[PDB]
């Protein structure tokens, strides 16, 4: 809760959003008086989306180790919408928790069926998704302008999700996060296949040239099955032409779909 | 359970108050009733019986009524049934509302069971791209093999009823499943008008000094239901000025009341 | 409960 | 269903005939039709009468049939039902279509009572041979009415009336006499079939000037049955915005020439023969 | 206890020289599974997990079974054969509960694993779930997605599934952090098939010797699966004898037969 | 111990031997093909060792003769044999309908050697589905894997299916192929010489007739079916009988063969 | 569709443009072929898919064409379409004889042929050639041998051997293995034992079904006896024995 | 908050003619009532968002003071539901006690569901409830100074029910805006932060294009941040140039040849 540890170099990516997500985290935090002169405490709370797994939880993951900033893991459907009574019984407790905890923050995950679509009056319905929903919109804006909390939610999809609840005011921004250009494809090896027994000397854009569109932690199984051909030998360490036959493996062998 | 009728109720109507139509007056007979009474006679010959039938025709001309005077002249078990409840929320509450009718037919047999209209749930494709509309085909194989399937029963069999003829599996639409079919149309021919006019007109009351004639070759191309409204109306071209016995000119002032609309749907801008 | 799933709809 | 015992809710209330105008031949043909036997039945027995059983009218909407529907509550005092041709449908198949016998049946444990259907081109298609996955499903929701109506289950003592704007598209097989024994048809009527239902609602409200209707009337040959309660109450609708709170013939006139054009501007749509 | 005669624990008989002659992908396995725990060490020599998951393309009538049929005794270790029909019950919460125990045995069973098939019956990317009911199913696949992820130090396990269509039909589940990889069966070349028969026939009479190699060509794109038909259909033909007699005409009759059924296209263009 | 109750389907034959199927002496010769090997030398293929043929399908178009082969074959078993009739999609309690078919073969495995049976199955058949079309589609998966990996070892062991349909072009590719099929066998029409037989058949309890050459009205027939020639043998005893000479005659075969198409029967010839 | 530009113009976020792709993905339906220079020779061949013993042996149009004594052509997939190449083809011939006194190079005739199909499928109101085919022969009085082979797209490569058409990556694998760039065959017959070995594959033993000419210095075109083919389709089998 | 009437711009013409149709249920009952005639019971109407239609609904309740509750369909759609469509028939007689305060429903129906066919689903318990909690109603020309309402999307989808349209159809499309209105609306946003006074918004008054009212809103809360996005506490304004086609981000990547 109090330490992701991920860091900047553990990104590589396109990267430009965190300098935006270095937005607010920080003059509301540290400095509104840059901001003093001209509409104090101007911002007052944010969200993400993008398509799965491209960093978009990694990326608030990468901030919270900075600021000692210290969030939360109970996260999204799994341990709120499956055990379940009074959840927000559970909130009242979380900000009887957060109401006076500093350096702290709320994120959380997997709202498509959890408030972004409202059952459209069918599904058999649920009342309790609601209210626990609604129960923290009672405690959203309790202090927070005046405060120093901030605010974070996720999405694959932002417009499946609920647009009733963006009140302005309650809402300010919702940012995008799309797959990265090659360097945004080249300083990820220089992460996720460092830790293993690989050859030195070893050009890693190629690879990028020839991966086009496509997220990042596929490459973890890239590299998962890179590391297979020595193996395959009975050899013993990863050259470069082995990435090329793992290539052809799975993108043209894998868009058949 | 489904149920069945005897004597809380009946339609009450005779071949008497009919008429016409006196080919399929027969045909009908010897299929359903006659082997239920009179069997030995052609079981001395041993024959497999015909069994139930189709007819159809254009709207009314008496698709639906000509039953219900054999109906109260039964002399066995009997229904009042369409098909368009067959379907339920549910599944299997379908076929399974359906298994049984023959259970019950059986159970009670010999009898006959009827439909008003089946054409909803009989077409020529058993559908396949959606999750419902197969759902009614399995109400359609399951009779077809409760019909004629391994052992079904001494019973006729189901009586079809609709507006049309051509929509439906030729599987159902073949011996030993419907062995007769029958049309109804009406044609306006004189060999027969000339009754059931006086059919229907006899069981009324009519002024003995009065046309008939002025119509029945003055008009050839008509149908069996429309014709009751015109003497239905007759009638009412009466009360409206407080007659209490029919005059001739009123079927004269009847008979453009009901037929003669032939013709002005934009008939210049039609096609040209 | 005393009962499970079963159904059926159309589409459109 | 508890929502066929929820549509009945002003079953007998009785709003008389001498509210309406431009109809007194079109009722003369219907008060004949529907009351006799409720009222008299050995007549088409003393004359030898299968009697009637249906009725529809047609001709373009705001026009005031819905009224005749129910103003023939007020002649009888006896029951009635209001229900549309839309609200009956669903996603489970059939139960569409349950409704239309538990109805027929809820007729019969009480009346004299009578039934009305608006709308019933959704209910009102040829049976084509090909179709869509679903829209059959109406098909197969519509012949249980074309069946209970004169179905081998007999019927009497209960009427149904129905009514669209679209008398085309309907399955000829309900237009089997037996099922509807007389048809008509509702226009807009002439200047003082227009005019009739001009007055009634000045009968009601405080009237101040002279009649000076006939050249007013003059502009009466655009509008339908139905928008001059809105014309009527229009003018007081401003007579009175100059707080002058005692109305004149005089204020009604730039409301009469006004709603002509904005209602112009989308107007004169269709006429459904 | 609820699944003790769904525990199989029998003692199959197919195995390899029993096996047609499949050479491409008798390894992928060992390397899905053998590699791993033969000699998990290398894992770290690499330094990395061994793969977890396989799932098979749609080639019915292929061999998308058999090599559950195969490893049944190569595995030399524990197994499982599950089948998603079961999963299901007239009950709501009794199901899902299941798979959360039954990974339990599979701790129990630690050099233990699962053959499943059959799950095109879960893998569904449609769920506007109207009713009350199917909202289960998608609890059933829920725990599961779940109770196969949320279980980590997978040291022994490999959860494995199969089917014959999946382009259209399963989510966007994959994820290398739940499924790895996906492994495909196809029709087969020439030489492929030519590897098949004779070690078919090889416990058949032949009674003369007639040049099979002329009987099948690489134009005619038959299953891998006629051809037991083909080698029983002769006997059969001569079921359709009292000889007991083989001949290559027999053969010969028999594809012309079963390819009297099976489709055929219009050269129309010479295309 | 003692069975589940829906199996009540094992059960008695009908009334029905291989006299009554006639012309298509080369198909029945077929499914005793696969019925003879396993029994009359199961070492025939077994010690050969060569290998076991299971279940068919037999289809074509309605009313060919099927249904008759598929009780009469169960006269001359020497086995078991069951039934079905579409009630498979007793489908509230979604999983019962793969509970009531993972009980129908453990039984059989019980009572096993017993060939068994379907008809109809063209309501199960297909997989395409976007959208919606499942809730059945289950028990289509699981009797496919219900044969293979599982008890595939010993599956259709000693089962010996088999499985009447019509429109096999449109289900599933996965279920007719070699895995749980042999033989994708076809009922065509009769030709001129078949027919006569299956006229002179269902002609054998009618009367002490004479004066008859019964194979010319097949000349008078074209290709229609081999079973509903017991149509136009039915009516020509009606013909007659609805004049009450018991007694018969060629003229009535002449009369009821134009009974049937004539009357459900275009120049637009743009083509050659 | 008198211009229009269908989707022949619309380019790809890709790149590629449908249409073209699309073809020679069609052209594999169609029978195969090869083609092979030695030292001093050059070969072709093909193959008849199988009739009912009815397609007409006489005069069947078949895969090789000449265009004068010293070139040819074969191809692959649509037949219509190859008809009018080999006839806008050859009349370039005679003309290119005439109004330059000396008849065709190679390299001449393969930009030509390569270059038209560029025009039918960047213009409007045309479809591609869904066609790929493949030149043969000698320049006059040079010992020199040459085959190019040309594609929809429009792109003319030489070769050394090549396929084209069905099955011809099950095919082509074979040849990269035996022949090499190291040293040719010797000779005539050298070059078609090792040509025709590698058809066996995809030919089911049908000798009937393959076609075969060769090319020569001095324009000595010929075509070759079905039996003077099957006794190599056999001595070749002879070899088979272990 | 109780802001002004206006807080849109200089839509007199809409506002000064709505109320009008709203004096009569507000007031006026003296010949009004002693006329009895029409009296639209709740002016719903329409206009798709984008339009400051609950500004004008709430801040016309400036004058009719109303507590801040205004509850919707999406409260009307959980699990056996019936006891949210309780609520809303409970809701005026509730509020009928002694008040002006009139709540605003607001109403997408078939924003979940499609209208493939004409005949549609009219949603279930609204289309109900709606009928007698204004069959049954009069506001007395004092503590009932409005009449609750709602408003929707569009103007073509509904299954009218009895008196939908029967009295209660005063509605208008509120016209969107013009270069001499615009201009003073962005100028509304921005009276909580001043700027470089260099180029006024009548000078990107003939700059808009195809701008609907609430987006606006999107304008300076951002270009008034893209200011100290590079932390000047003297806000500059052309920011906004550059921020306003982030409402779409015009995936601008290096112009080629342009
Ligand atoms: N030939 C006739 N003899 C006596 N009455 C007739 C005749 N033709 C029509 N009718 C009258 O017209 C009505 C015809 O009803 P009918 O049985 O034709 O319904 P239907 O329209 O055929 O039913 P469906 O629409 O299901 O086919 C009867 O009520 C009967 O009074
Ligand atoms: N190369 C081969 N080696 C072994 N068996 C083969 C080969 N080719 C075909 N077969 C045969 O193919 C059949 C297996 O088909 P396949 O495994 O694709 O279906 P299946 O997996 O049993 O189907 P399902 O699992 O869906 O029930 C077996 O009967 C087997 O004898
Ligand atoms: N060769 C024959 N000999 C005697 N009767 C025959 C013969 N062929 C067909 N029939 C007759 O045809 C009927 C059987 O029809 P068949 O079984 O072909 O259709 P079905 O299978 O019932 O329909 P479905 O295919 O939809 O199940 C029997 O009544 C039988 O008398
Ligand atoms: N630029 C990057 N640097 C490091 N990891 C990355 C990058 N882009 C993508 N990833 C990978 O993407 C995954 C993000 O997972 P996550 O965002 O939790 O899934 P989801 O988006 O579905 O919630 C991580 O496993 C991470 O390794
Ligand atoms: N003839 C009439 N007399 C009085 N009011 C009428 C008349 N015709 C139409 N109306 C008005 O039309 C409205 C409803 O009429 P209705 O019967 O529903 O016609 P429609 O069905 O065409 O809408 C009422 O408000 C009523 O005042
Ligand atoms: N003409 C306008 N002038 C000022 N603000 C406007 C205008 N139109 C919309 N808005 C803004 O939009 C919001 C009000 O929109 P609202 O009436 O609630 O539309 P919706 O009901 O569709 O959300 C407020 O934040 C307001 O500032």
């Amino acid at each position: 809760e109090e330490k992701p540890d991920v860091t900047y170099s553990d990104v590589g990516g396109c990267k430009d959003q965190i300098e935006k997500l270095r937005e607010v985290v920080e003059l509301p935090l540290l400095s509104p008086e840059r901001f003093a002169t001209l509409g104090i405490d101007p911002p007052k709370g944010i969200l993400l989306y993008g398509p799965p797994g491209t960093g978009k939880t990694l990326c608030a993951r990468a901030v919270a180790n900075r600021t000692d900033a210290t969030f939360i893991r109970v996260i999204g459907s799994e341990l709120v919408q499956k055990y379940v009574g009074e959840g927000a019984r559970m909130v009242r407790e979380l900000f009887e928790m957060a109401r006076t905890k500093k350096a702290c923050i709320i994120f959380f995950d997997e709202i498509d069926a959890v408030g972004g679509a409202r059952f459209d009056d069918g599904a058999g319905g649920d009342n309790e998704v609601q209210r626990t929903m609604l129960e923290l919109i009672t405690q959203l804006d309790g202090f927070d302008p005046r405060g120093n909390i901030k605010v974070m939610f996720a999405t694959n999809r932002p417009n499946t999700l609920d647009p009733a609840l963006l009140r302005p005011g309650r809402i300010d921004r919702k940012v995008e996060f799309s797959l990265p250009d090659l360097e945004g494809r080249a300083n990820i090896f220089r992460i996720h296949s460092k830790s293993m027994s690989v050859e030195r000397g070893i050009r890693w854009e190629l690879i990028s040239r020839l991966c086009p569109n496509s997220t990042g932690a596929e490459l973890r199984s890239v590299c998962t099955e890179a590391g297979m051909f020595a193996i395959r030998a009975r050899r013993k360490v990863a050259t470069e032409k082995d990435f090329l036959k793992a290539v052809d493996k799975v993108i043209s062998g894998y868009k058949k779909f | 359970s489904i149920s069945v009728m005897g004597e809380n109720e009946k339609p009450d109507v005779t071949y008497a108050d009919v008429g016409g139509l006196d080919m399929q007056k027969q045909e009908i007979r010897e299929a359903v009733e006659l082997p239920l009474v009179q069997a030995d006679l052609y079981e001395q010959i041993g024959i497999d019986p015909p069994r139930g039938v189709l007819l159809y025709g254009p709207p009314g001309t008496g698709k639906t009524m000509l039953v219900k005077a054999v109906a109260n002249s039964t002399k066995a078990a009997f229904i009042r049934v369409n098909g368009s409840e067959f379907v339920h929320k549910y599944l299997g509450e379908g076929p399974r509302m359906v298994r049984d009718v023959f259970r019950l037919a059986r159970e009670n047999a010999p009898s006959i069971i009827f439909i008003d209209e089946v054409d909803s749930i009989a077409t020529k494709r058993f559908d396949a791209q959606t999750g419902s509309d197969r759902e009614v085909q399995r109400i359609l194989i399951e009779l077809l093999t409760q019909m004629d399937g391994f052992d079904q029963s001494t019973n006729v069999k189901v009586i079809m009823a609709t507006n049309r003829a051509d929509t439906l599996d030729p599987a159902l639409l073949r011996p030993g499943r419907l062995d007769r079919k029958i049309e109804f149309p009406s044609l306006r021919d004189r060999r027969e008008r000339r009754l059931i006019f006086g059919t229907i007109a006899s069981k009324m009351s009519l002024a003995p000094e009065a046309d008939l004639d002025s119509l029945i070759i003055r008009n050839d191309s008509l149908s069996g239901a429309v014709i009751a409204a015109i003497m239905q109306e007759a009638g009412l071209r009466a009360v409206r000025k407080n007659r209490y016995v029919i005059l001739q000119s009123d079927l004269e002032e009847a008979y453009a009341t009901q037929v003669k609309t032939d013709n002005t749907v934009d008939k210049f801008d039609f096609y040209k | 409960s005393a009962r499970l799933g079963g159904a059926s709809i159309a589409v459109q | 269903d508890p929502l066929v015992y929820n549509m009945t809710s002003f079953e007998q209330g009785e709003i008389t005939f001498d509210g309406i105008g431009g109809l007194t031949e079109q009722i003369r043909e219907l008060r004949e039709v529907i009351e006799l036997p409720l009222k008299n039945p050995e007549i088409f027995q003393r004359v030898g009468i299968k009697p009637p059983k249906g009725v529809l009218l047609y001709g373009p909407p705001g026009t005031g049939k819905t009224l005749l529907a129910k103003a023939v509550a007020a002649t009888i005092g006896a029951n009635f039902i209001f229900s549309p041709a839309s609200g009956i449908v669903d996603k489970y198949i059939g139960e569409s279509a349950r409704i239309i016998r538990e109805m027929f049946a809820y007729a019969k444990e009480h009346e004299p009572c009578i039934i009305f259907m608006d709308e019933v081109d959704a209910i009102g298609g040829r049976r084509f041979s090909e179709g869509t996955s679903a829209d059959r499903e109406i098909q197969r929701t519509l012949m249980e009415l074309l069946t209970q109506m004169d179905g081998f289950d007999n019927l009497g003592q209960t009427k149904i009336i129905m009514a669209t704007n679209r008398p085309d598209t309907l399955d000829p097989a309900l237009l089997r006499p037996g099922r509807l024994d007389r048809k008509v048809e509702i226009p807009l009527p002439n200047e003082a079939g227009r005019l009739e239902i001009f007055k009634i609602h000045t009968a009601k409200v405080k009237k101040t000037g002279e009649f000076d209707f006939e050249a007013a009337v003059k502009m009466s040959d655009g509008f339908n049955g139905a928008d001059i309660r809105n014309c009527a109450t229009e003018a007081g609708f401003f007579a009175i915005r100059d707080d002058r709170d005692h109305i004149n013939p005089d204020d009604l006139m730039k409301a009469v020439r006004k709603v002509a054009e904005v209602k112009k501007l989308e107007g004169t749509i269709e006429y459904q023969k | 206890p609820m699944v003790s005669v769904m525990k199989m624990d029998k003692s199959p008989t197919e195995s390899y020289s029993d096996i047609g002659g499949l050479e491409s992908q008798i390894q992928e396995i060992k390397e899905s599974v053998e590699l791993p725990l033969t000699h998990p060490e290398l894992y770290e020599e690499m330094g990395i997990k061994p793969p977890k998951g396989v799932i098979l393309y749609g080639a019915p009538g292929t061999g998308k079974t058999l090599l559950a049929k195969a490893v049944a005794n190569q595995t030399s270790a524990t197994f499982l054969r599950i089948v998603g029909s079961e999963l299901i019950q007239k009950y709501l919460g009794d199901g899902p509960r299941l798979c959360r125990q039954i990974f339990k045995v599979a701790g129990e069973n630690a050099p233990s694993i699962v053959f499943i098939d059959e799950i095109d019956a879960i893998g569904t990317k449609r769920y506007d779930s109207n009713s009350g009911g199917e909202r289960e199913i998608q609890r059933t696949m829920l725990e599961l997605l779940n109770q196969l992820d949320g279980f980590d130090d997978r040291g022994d396990v490999k959860v494995i599934m199969a089917t014959n269509k999946i382009e259209t039909l399963d989510p966007a589940l994959i994820r290398p952090g739940r499924i790895d990889r996906k492994i495909l069966f196809e029709n087969p070349d020439l030489s492929t098939k030519k590897k098949i028969l004779g070690i078919h026939t090889s416990k058949m009479n032949l009674s003369e010797d007639v040049n099979l190699e002329t009987l099948v060509t690489t134009k005619d794109d038959l299953s891998g699966a006629d051809i037991q038909a083909m080698c029983t259909e002769a006997g059969l033909l001569a079921l359709r004898e009292r000889r007991m007699q083989v001949t290559a005409e027999d053969f010969k009759q028999a594809k012309e037969r079963v390819m009297k059924n099976k489709v055929e296209e219009n050269l129309e263009g010479l295309y | 111990a003692d069975p589940l109750v829906s199996l009540m389907m094992v059960e008695k034959v009908p009334d029905s031997t291989y006299d009554m199927v006639g012309g298509l002496t080369k198909q029945i010769k077929e499914i005793k093909e696969v019925i003879e090997l396993p029994v009359k030398h199961p070492e025939l293929f077994e010690s050969l060792g060569i290998a076991q043929p299971k279940g068919v399908i037999l289809y074509g178009p309605p009313g060919t003769g099927k249904t008759l082969l598929a009780r009469a074959v169960a006269h001359h078993t020497d086995c078991k044999f069951i039934r079905v009739s579409g009630a498979e999609l007793v489908q509230k309690y979604i999983g019962e309908g793969s509970r009531m078919v993972r009980e129908l073969f453990v039984m059989a495995r019980e009572h096993a050697p017993s060939i068994i049976f379907m008809d109809e199955i063209d309501s199960i058949g297909s997989t395409r589905v976007e959208g919606s079309g499942g809730g059945d589609s289950e028990v289509q998966r699981t009797m496919l894997e219900l044969l293979n990996q599982l008890d595939g070892f010993e599956t259709s062991k000693n089962i010996k299916i088999i499985m009447a349909t019509n429109r096999l072009d449109i289900l599933d590719p996965a279920l007719l192929r070699p895995g749980r099929i042999d033989r994708k066998i076809e009922f065509p029409p009769p030709s001129v010489a078949a027919r006569a037989e299956i006229l002179r058949i269902h002609s054998r309890k009618m009367n002490l007739t004479r004066g008859i050459n019964l194979r010319k009205v097949a000349e008078k027939m074209n290709g229609c079916s081999g079973a509903d020639v017991k149509g136009v043998c039915t009516e020509a005893g009606m013909y007659a009988l609805r004049e009450r000479r018991i007694h018969v005659t060629q003229e009535d075969f002449e009369l009821a063969v134009g009974k049937v198409m004539n009357k459900n029967q275009s120049v637009a010839k743009l083509f050659k | 569709m008198s211009g229009y530009d269908r989707a022949l113009s619309i380019f790809s976020p890709d790149g590629h443009i449908f249409q073209v792709e699309y073809a020679l993905e069609a052209v594999k339906r169609g029978t195969c072929a090869v083609g092979v220079k030695g030292k001093n020779c050059v070969v072709l061949g093909c193959e008849r898919r199988s009739t009912l013993k009815l397609q007409d042996t006489r005069i069947t149009p078949s895969k090789v064409s000449k265009i004068d004594s010293h070139v040819v052509l074969s191809f692959s997939g649509l037949n219509a379409d190859s008809r009018i190449l080999i006839e806008k083809a050859r009349v370039e011939a005679q003309s290119h004889r005439l109004t330059l006194e000396d008849p065709v190079t190679v390299e001449y005739l393969t930009r030509y042929v390569a270059g038209v199909q560029q025009r039918y499928t960047q213009s409007g109101g045309v479809r591609p050639f869904g066609v790929s085919t493949l030149i043969a022969g000698f320049d006059p009085r040079d010992d020199e041998p040459k085959l190019y082979q040309t594609e929809p797209s429009g792109i003319y490569s030489s070769w050394s051997a090549q396929t084209i058409g069905r099955n011809s990556k099950t095919v082509r694998e074979f040849l990269e293995k035996n022949y090499d760039r190291k040293e040719p065959p010797a000779t005539v017959e050298e070059c078609v034992k090792l040509t025709v070995r590698s058809l066996l594959e995809v030919v089911q033993t049908g000798a009937k079904n393959i076609e075969i000419t060769v090319v020569k210095p001095d324009s000595d075109i010929v075509a070759l006896s079905s039996e003077e083919i099957n006794q190599y389709v056999t001595q070749i089998e002879q070899e088979k024995q272990e | 908050p109780t802001e002004t009437y206006s807080d849109v711009g200089g839509l007199d013409k809409q506002i000064e003619e709505l109320v009008e149709a709203i004096v009569l249920p507000m007031k006026r009952a003296d010949k009004f009532k002693d006329m009895g005639i029409r009296a639209p019971k709740g002016a719903l109407m329409y206009g798709p968002p984008g339009t400051g239609k609950t500004l004008l609904a709430r801040a016309c309740a400036a004058q009719t003071n109303a507590t801040f509750l205004k509850l919707a369909a999406p409260q009307l759609v959980q699990m056996y539901i019936g006891e949210g469509a309780k609520l809303v028939r409970d809701a005026f007689a509730l509020a009928k006690e002694k008040a002006p305060t009139i709540i605003f429903i607001d109403e997408l129906d078939a924003i979940g569901t499609k209208r493939f066919d004409s005949e549609k689903s009219g949603d279930r318990e609204v289309q109900r409830t709606m009928l007698e909690l204004l069959n049954q109603l009069d506001g007395f020309s004092s503590d009932d100074r409005v009449k609750v309402l709602a408003a929707t999307n569009r103007v073509d989808v509904l299954d009218p029910a009895l008196l939908r349209s029967g009295r209660l159809d005063r509605k208008i499309e509120f016209p969107l805006p013009s270069e001499d209105s615009r201009a003073q609306i962005l100028q509304i946003h921005s009276r909580k932060m001043t700027t470089d006074d260099d180029i006024n918004w009548q000078e990107l008054a003939r700059s808009t294009d195809e701008f609907n009212g609430a987006q606006l809103k999107a304008v300076t809360v951002e270009a008034g941040m893209i200011a100290l996005r590079n932390g000047q506490s003297s806000v500059k304004h052309e920011d906004f140039v550059e921020g306003i086609s982030e409402v779409q981000a015009r995936k601008s990547k290096s112009v080629s040849f342009y």
